[PDB]
């Protein structure tokens, strides 16, 4: 029964690192269109302003 | 608030599990313990060496020996219940 | 543990083990018997269960 609880996580944790690794850019890497969301709301603004 | 990590926290949690109490038991139960009948001291040489081979070794173990028994008093008729009380 | 799989196959013992190499290989099994008789426990369960008491009968 150890034999196969050892072997549930025997290509786990090192699978696991790019795993956390990716995770971490996918989680913190949002601002760059956080930026566009500022231009972009201020584009509509721009648009309504003029549309106004 | 980030990535949590219990994906790799085993090795100081295989401690207190109790199948970890009964690994570290057989391990040790296992490793010294003779092969494939090694060792058995199959050759018993003390004294009556001969009857330890036939009959005290056990596997007979039936009323021989003290059919023996009875013949040695059967022998002793002459020397016990014949010139002596 | 591998190697324990391998260990238990070809070294079971279970028709010509000695009890004193029980004693050998754990001294727990040596230790338990004689403050057993000095703490007075000298009643021992735990056999019927497994083999009867084989009683004459």
């Amino acid at each position: 029964d150890r034999i196969d609880s050892v072997s549930q996580l025997q290509n786990v944790a090192e699978t696991t690192k790019v795993l956390f690794d990716v995770s971490k850019e996918t989680v913190e890497l949002e601002s760059e269109a956080f930026e566009l969301k500022q231009k972009v709301e201020l584009a509509h603004e721009a648009k309504a302003v003029l549309d106004s | 608030v980030s990535t949590l990590i219990p994906p790799k926290v085993v090795s100081s949690k295989n401690i207190g599990s109790a199948p970890n109490a009964k690994r570290i038991a057989n391990v040790v139960h296992f490793y010294k313990s003779l092969p494939q009948g090694p060792a058995p001291a199959i050759k018993a040489n003390t004294r009556l060496a001969r009857y330890k081979a036939k009959y005290f070794d056990g596997d007979n173990a039936s009323g021989k020996p003290l059919w023996h028994f009875a013949l040695g008093i059967i022998a002793f008729g002459y020397s016990m219940e014949y010139y002596f009380h | 543990l591998q190697s324990t799989l391998d260990n238990i196959q070809s070294a079971r013992p279970f028709d010509e083990l000695t009890v004193d190499d029980l004693t050998k290989i754990k001294p727990e099994i040596d230790a338990k018997v004689e403050e057993m008789v000095k703490k007075g426990k000298w009643d021992v369960p735990g056999y019927k269960d497994r083999f009867g008491n084989l009683n004459v009968m």
